[PDB]
RNA sequence: GCCUGUGUACCAGGAGGGGAACAACCCAGAGAUAGGUUAAGGUCCCCAAGUGUGGAUUAAGUGUAAUCCUCUGAAGGUGGUCUCGAGCCCUAGACAGCCGGGAGGUGAGCUUAGAAGCAGCUACCCUCUAAGAAAAGCGUAACAGCUUACCGGCCGAGGUUU
RNA sequence: CACUGUCCCAACGUUGGGCCCGGUGAACUGUACAUUCCAGUGCGGAGUCUGGAGACACCCAGGGGGAAGCGAAGACCCUAU
RNA sequence: UCGACCGAGUGGCUUGCUACCUCGAUGUCGGUUCCCUCCAUCCUGCCCGUGCAGAAGCGGGCAAGGGUGAGGUUGUUCGCCUAUUAAAGGAGGUCGUGAGCUGGGUUUAGACCGUCGUGAGACAGGUCGGCUGCUAUCUACUGGGUGUGUAAUGGUGUCUGA
RNA sequence: AGCCACGCCACACGGGGUAAGAGCUGAACGCAUCUAAGCUCGAAACCCACUUGGAAAAGAGACACCGCCGAGGUCCCGCGU
């Protein structure tokens, strides 16, 4: 099969080997897209994903490549944004960005800060109890958002009672 | 609870003759006729059978567990007076021995029980139901085939076109 | 090691299937040829990395006082693979085997040649591993 | 437990008979076990100064005898080493009966207690006449 | 049914055989974080005495109070770094490339080496710098040796020679730092590498016991009770099960014990002095009197008196250095009596 | 890899060629010597002969294991994947998703203090409509409130059951 | 009860050996071959068959894992007109 | 969380069956000492569920790196019991281990009791006493030497790391 | 004195890759989906780190100097880390 992705306006797409790079006003994302007998190429203003193979496993990856590229289009123009909200019951939780990591102090009264390191060009912006996580690469941003939530995970106590943590609130579309 | 691995094969001669065999235990099978006994099978649009896929011996205790777990489901679903009938067609004619209580001296076994010989492709159970209740008999049969040795096929012998579509 | 082997044949193992090369290198060495296998680290083994790695790990693991000494490094592994295709305890076999050497990278001035049937197409295959990767997993020091 | 502030060579074993130094009415104690202690194959469980031990009353008033209680070892003959390097050793081996809260069971202690036993049990130190 | 218990002795120090080198050879070196500097030193074991010390541990309830600490006195006169060796990075790992030698030699060094009469240092140095430019240069170490003639208690005039790594700084700065040291004649001191209160790893070849049995060598039990009177006292029960039918190397047996290399981690340097302060009345037994450059090591060091021991900065310290701890007292009491 | 029959061929007393080895499994019954051609079984290397040809499947190193004490793998599962059917729906726009609309008699009657689609009994009508239950499921002390049925739009090519 | 190295848990020492040297100087045992190890196979408990692995030769000391070690035509058990 | 009936299996630790190996002997049980292993995990690490508030648990997953100890009765294995413990898991290695130890039990020759027998005697019933050979040829390993090879130029010293 | 333990000293962080597991992006199947391709994490377990042995590694190694009528070594003598 063959699928054609029209590159949108003010976006450039370059393909070197199995790597594809997408540049826009919001930035640049490069991705490895590598699967047997699937060719990904830039022809003019349209990115082309094709294979001589019609089998279920091939179609799966084709559909996956399509969505990966489209997400890259969206990331370099409109950008990707995750909303997040800190909640705590008893102990006030301090959430700040220090360098390339986001740091959480006084979680559940803990003396030791919890840390996670931001992926790539992702930006974390804190305003009061709200956070926004943003960048051009949906992989990096989504993960950075996730890591923040995961960082407040508690295995040993009833989560229904102990709810403190930072949570993803808004999730991106398109 | 002796394992069926002991009894399930047809390797032995047919041993059925009660004139030459005493002390045969009673069958644990409660009834061969279930649901509505006063109603003819032919009154139903749908006929479904459980077919045995390997020639085997199924002992009477296994027949009963199987029958039970199928009929209990029908009763639970269609209701105790529910409109359907189920037949267990086979009877446990083959008498079983165990050499228990000497070793292999005078080894001919004492009489321990009974089994039904079923050839591959035969109908063990046949159920007759209304179109709406057909998935309930399929389900009863699924429970039933888990309680007997062989793999089984579930077959709709009448009114399949009426089912689903 | 650095000894300057004089080879009638220089084989490039880069993106090539190790056993298909080894089979051919074995037969040539028994035919009288002196052989250098080059870029061993970039040689390739098809299949699922996790089971492949378990096998080689098991070989590192097995042993006793008498001993089973299984190479971790890519050149060693390739060498051993070839030894398995030679009667290396017989005289003609040990001679052939000693006429073969495997190298990390390419100590020669000339590029090696790619043997027919041995080459793997990376655009057609994602399930495979490089010898270099196996060695790293085995704990080898990476000098290549 | 809290550091003793002394190195001990345990001088007692499971089965050792030692003095009960207190007014509880127990006179002789038999060591049975050592709190928090795990040994090794063939090794006799060993106890010393500052250990809490489970104990059996071999000699004393009828009502104390045969009773299985807890105690704390306040003196031993085998030397201990103090941080200045000097060694300290006592005239006998002695323990003091203690309850679940490590409060002495009796109202009075008999004879000296080692200073290090205060770093562990306050109530026992408190009831001491002399501390060395 | 048969309580378990750990095996007798460690399998990590084997095979337990005679060391091939009475001068220990460091297996590892500290990291490069610091400024360029020589990564070890050496001296001769004298004996033991003790010391009263002021507790400097911020986390001790005894902090500030006095403590008695055992100390091994080691005579640590200056050594000579007599050459600079460079290693090339190769597919087979590190290999010596070349060496830059001094022309200036201690009088006794010819008891050990064949001393260079003709060497071209600049050619070697050039070869090294070309290697660095190519990015093939993998390591920089100094060939060093001791001056036992400066230690009268030790009968030998023949120097012990050992190679010690130079770490720290950029490679270029390190190279220059190395070259500067050598050209002088290489003379350097314990002062230069180490500061009191720092942790060192001390390596040495242990006191030789010659042949010993499994009881001493491996810590196996003696035969017990009735068993001890039957004709067997110091022998193990059996050399193994019926199968595998062979004796495993893991079963404890008699053999050479002692005279092995050991590297002991995290030895606190209590003091680096000079003079007769540490020396004991009557003289260190089987050694002599110390007057000269010395190092006090907390606790014990591998080897007998007179044995060469080696220092390196700790490669895996547990604690932060507390520098220059206060020594209130050093016992000179006779070790006889 | 058991005891005890029966018919037969084999070992015993049967080489040689296969089968990793191996009494009875396969080829094969064999004077010496010599040249050929096959059998069983093999043809990537070890190892004589193919890295043979035309297709297709498998991703599990499944497998590369005729027979067997010897080579295990079962009942029961599997939107892993490939192939061949049957029915129904669909450019008069299907299937899914998203958006909009899910109305009035009316809070149906009975029961009940109140029973408002949704505790229970019975009924289950009627209008406005493109369509919307006297409510399929959460939800409330009871009403809120969230959906499902059902209709319209966006989109555009297969979908769905078996 | 007393006692104590029976034990925790082992150490050091003493005498005679052991080890090296001169002299004297046997026996047991021996189908052959034999540097083995892991697996397999085989009359089902192999240094020797098969597949691999390992293995430069000779010599000293050791404690005895294996040679179903050496020693004794099994005392148990059955069979013998 | 417990989980019947019935059905399908895996292991080779018990017991039974078979009589294939050894009767010109493969030294018993239990214990001990010393070594290696398996995982169906008792503790410890990381997890999932909970009839998970916490604390303390219960159940489950991955996981064999380390640990899993001391005592009273009994020859006992097993098991019962005590106090400790993070826990005081279970198996295999000729039911590992007598050219290592022990010799309490089974099972020689002496003797008593009970039962049986006319009796000699017997029991699988109880009980007291009742022996432990060998100088290591080969192999195996622990340690120590002498040679040869690397090398048609040796040596001293320092290193590299499969 | 020595030898000894009952005496004294020292004996890990951290990194990498994973299992169970928690997730991200993501189709097949316009939705959903931790998985199919891709990715972030995550065990006392694995690898590195650290200690010990290790030129007989038959690809039998490297460097510097000394020497080939003489470097160096053995024997000898006084001793013992
Ligand atoms: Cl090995
Ligand atoms: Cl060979
Ligand atoms: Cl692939
Ligand atoms: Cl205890
Ligand atoms: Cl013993
Ligand atoms: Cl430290
Ligand atoms: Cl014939
Ligand atoms: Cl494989
Ligand atoms: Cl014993
Ligand atoms: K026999
Ligand atoms: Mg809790
Ligand atoms: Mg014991
Ligand atoms: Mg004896
Ligand atoms: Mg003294
Ligand atoms: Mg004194
Ligand atoms: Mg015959
Ligand atoms: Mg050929
Ligand atoms: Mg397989
Ligand atoms: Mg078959
Ligand atoms: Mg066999
Ligand atoms: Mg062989
Ligand atoms: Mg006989
Ligand atoms: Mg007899
Ligand atoms: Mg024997
Ligand atoms: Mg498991
Ligand atoms: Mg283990
Ligand atoms: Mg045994
Ligand atoms: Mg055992
Ligand atoms: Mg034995
Ligand atoms: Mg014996
Ligand atoms: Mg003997
Ligand atoms: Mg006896
Ligand atoms: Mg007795
Ligand atoms: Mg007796
Ligand atoms: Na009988
Ligand atoms: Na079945
Ligand atoms: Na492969
Ligand atoms: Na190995
Ligand atoms: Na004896
Ligand atoms: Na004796
Ligand atoms: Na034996
Ligand atoms: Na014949
Ligand atoms: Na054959
Ligand atoms: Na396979
Ligand atoms: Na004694
Ligand atoms: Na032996
Ligand atoms: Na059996
Ligand atoms: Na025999
Ligand atoms: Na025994
Ligand atoms: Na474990
Ligand atoms: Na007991
Ligand atoms: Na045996
Ligand atoms: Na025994
Ligand atoms: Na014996
Ligand atoms: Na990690
Ligand atoms: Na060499």
């Amino acid at each position: 099969p063959r699928v054609e992705l029209e590159i949108p306006e003010d976006v450039d797409a370059e393909q070197d080997h199995l790597d594809i790079t997408v540049e826009g006003d919001n930035g640049s994302v490069t991705r490895r897209l590598w699967y047997p007998d699937i060719d990904v190429s830039v022809d003019g203003d349209t990115v082309v994903i094709e294979s001589d193979e019609d089998n279920a496993k091939t179609m799966s990856t084709i559909g996956t490549f399509q969505s990966h590229i489209e997400n890259m289009f969206h990331g370099v123009t409109e950008g990707w944004e995750y909303g997040m909200e800190v909640f705590y019951s008893h102990f006030p939780m301090q959430v700040n960005v220090e360098g390339d990591e986001v740091v959480i102090e006084n979680f559940l009264g803990e003396k030791a800060p919890r840390r996670t390191t931001i992926h790539g060009d992702t930006d974390v912006e804190i305003d009061g109890e709200e956070l926004t996580v943003s960048g051009p690469d949906i992989e990096a941003v989504g993960q950075t958002a996730a890591d923040i939530e995961q960082l407040t995970r508690i295995n040993d106590k009833d989560v229904r009672v102990f709810q403190d943590g930072v949570y993803i609130t808004r999730k991106p579309n398109r | 609870d002796k394992p069926a691995s002991m009894y399930r094969d047809i390797d032995k001669p047919a041993y059925t003759r009660r004139e030459y065999i005493t002390g045969i235990p009673g069958s644990k099978i409660a009834q061969h006729k279930m649901g509505r006994k006063q109603k003819d099978a032919d009154d139903y649009p749908v006929q479904i059978s459980l077919i045995v896929e390997e020639t085997v011996q199924l002992r009477h205790g296994s027949l009963e567990a199987s029958r039970l777990s199928a009929n209990r489901h029908l009763i639970k679903e269609l209701g105790e007076e529910g409109d359907y009938k189920m037949t267990l067609r086979k009877f446990p004619h083959q008498v079983l021995r165990e050499n228990k209580q000497d070793g292999m001296r005078a080894a001919f076994g004492k009489i321990v029980g009974t089994a039904a010989r079923v050839q591959a492709g035969e109908q063990l159970f046949t159920a007759y139901c209304n179109v709406e209740d057909a998935e309930h008999v399929k389900e009863a049969f699924r429970r039933a085939y888990n309680k007997i040795t062989p793999s089984c096929r579930i077959k709709v012998e009448r009114g399949e076109e009426l089912l689903i579509a | 090691s650095v000894a300057e082997f004089d080879a009638d044949v220089i084989v490039d193992a880069r993106d090539c299937i190790m056993g298909r090369v080894a089979s051919q290198v074995a037969e040539q060495a028994l035919d009288g040829e002196t052989v250098a296998v080059v870029n061993a680290e970039r040689a390739v083994i098809t299949g699922r990395e996790e089971q492949i790695v378990e096998k080689y790990e098991k070989r590192v693991d097995i042993g006793n006082d008498n001993g089973y000494f299984y190479p971790k490094r890519p050149d060693g592994i390739f060498k051993r693979t070839i030894r398995g295709m030679l009667p290396h305890k017989k005289q003609r076999g040990r001679e052939a085997f000693e006429s073969v050497r495997v190298y990390l990278g390419n100590p020669y001035d000339e590029d090696g040649e790619v043997l027919d049937g041995t080459s793997l197409d990376r655009l057609s295959n994602i399930k495979f591993v490089t010898l270099g990767e196996i060695s790293e997993t085995l704990g080898a020091n990476k000098t290549w | 437990m809290e550091a003793l502030g002394a190195d001990v060579t345990q001088g007692l074993e499971k089965g050792s008979l030692i003095t009960c130094a207190d007014n509880t009415g127990a006179r002789e104690l038999k060591v049975i076990s050592v709190h928090g202690y795990s040994g090794t194959k063939n090794r006799h469980p060993k106890a010393g100064l500052g250990d809490k031990i489970t104990v059996s009353v071999t000699k004393g008033t009828p009502e104390m005898r045969r009773q299985v209680l807890e105690a704390v070892v306040v003196r031993q003959r085998k030397p201990i080493r103090r941080p200045d390097g000097t060694r300290v050793k006592f005239e006998d081996n002695a323990a003091v009966i203690v309850d679940e809260n490590e409060d002495p069971r009796g109202t009075e202690l008999k004879g000296p207690i080692a200073r290090e036993v205060a770093q562990r049990f306050g109530s026992v130190a408190s009831a001491a006449t002399m501390i060395v | 049914p048969q309580p378990s218990r750990p095996r007798k002795g460690s399998l990590g120090f084997g095979p337990r055989k005679r060391s091939t080198s009475e001068t220990p050879r460091f297996n590892s070196w500290p990291s490069d974080d610091g400024q360029p500097g020589v990564q070890g030193f050496a001296g001769y074991k004298a004996g033991m005495t003790h010391v009263v010390l002021v507790n400097d541990e911020p986390n001790s309830p005894r902090e500030g109070m006095e403590e008695t600490v055992p100390v091994t006195v080691i005579e640590t006169p200056p050594m000579r770094a007599v050459a600079l060796r460079a290693y090339e990075d190769t597919p087979y790992g590190q290999r010596p490339l070349t060496e830059v030698w001094t022309d200036e030699f201690h009088s006794e060094l010819d008891r050990t080496l064949d001393v260079p009469e003709d060497h071209d240092p600049d050619a070697a140095e050039e070869q090294i710098r070309d290697a660095h430019e190519a990015g093939d240069l993998g390591d920089l170490r100094l060939i060093t040796h001791t001056v036992p003639d400066a230690v009268p208690s030790v009968p030998k005039k023949k120097p012990d020679v050992m190679e010690t790594r130079v770490g720290g700084g950029s490679v270029s700065d390190r190279l220059d730092h190395a070259l500067d040291i050598v050209e002088d004649g290489g003379e350097h001191a314990m002062n230069d590498i180490f500061r009191a209160g720092e942790y060192a790893d001390v390596a040495g070849v242990t006191k030789g016991k010659g042949t010993q049995g499994p009881v001493k060598r491996w810590g196996v039990q003696k035969r017990k009770g009735k068993h001890a009177r039957q004709g067997w006292r110091r022998r193990i029960g059996n050399l193994g099960p019926w199968n595998p039918s062979r004796v495993r190397s893991t079963v404890p047996q008699q053999g050479q014990t002692g005279y092995h290399q050991r590297t002991e981690l995290n030895k606190r340097l209590i003091d680096i002095g000079e003079g007769d302060e540490p020396t004991v009345d009557g003289g260190f037994v089987n050694y002599g009197e110390v007057d000269g450059p010395y190092t006090l090591v907390k606790g014990s060091v591998p080897g007998p008196d007179k044995r060469l021991v080696r220092f390196r900065p700790a490669v895996r310290p547990n604690d932060q250095p507390r520098l220059d701890p206060e020594v209130r007292y050093v016992s000179n009491e006779s070790n006889q009596g």
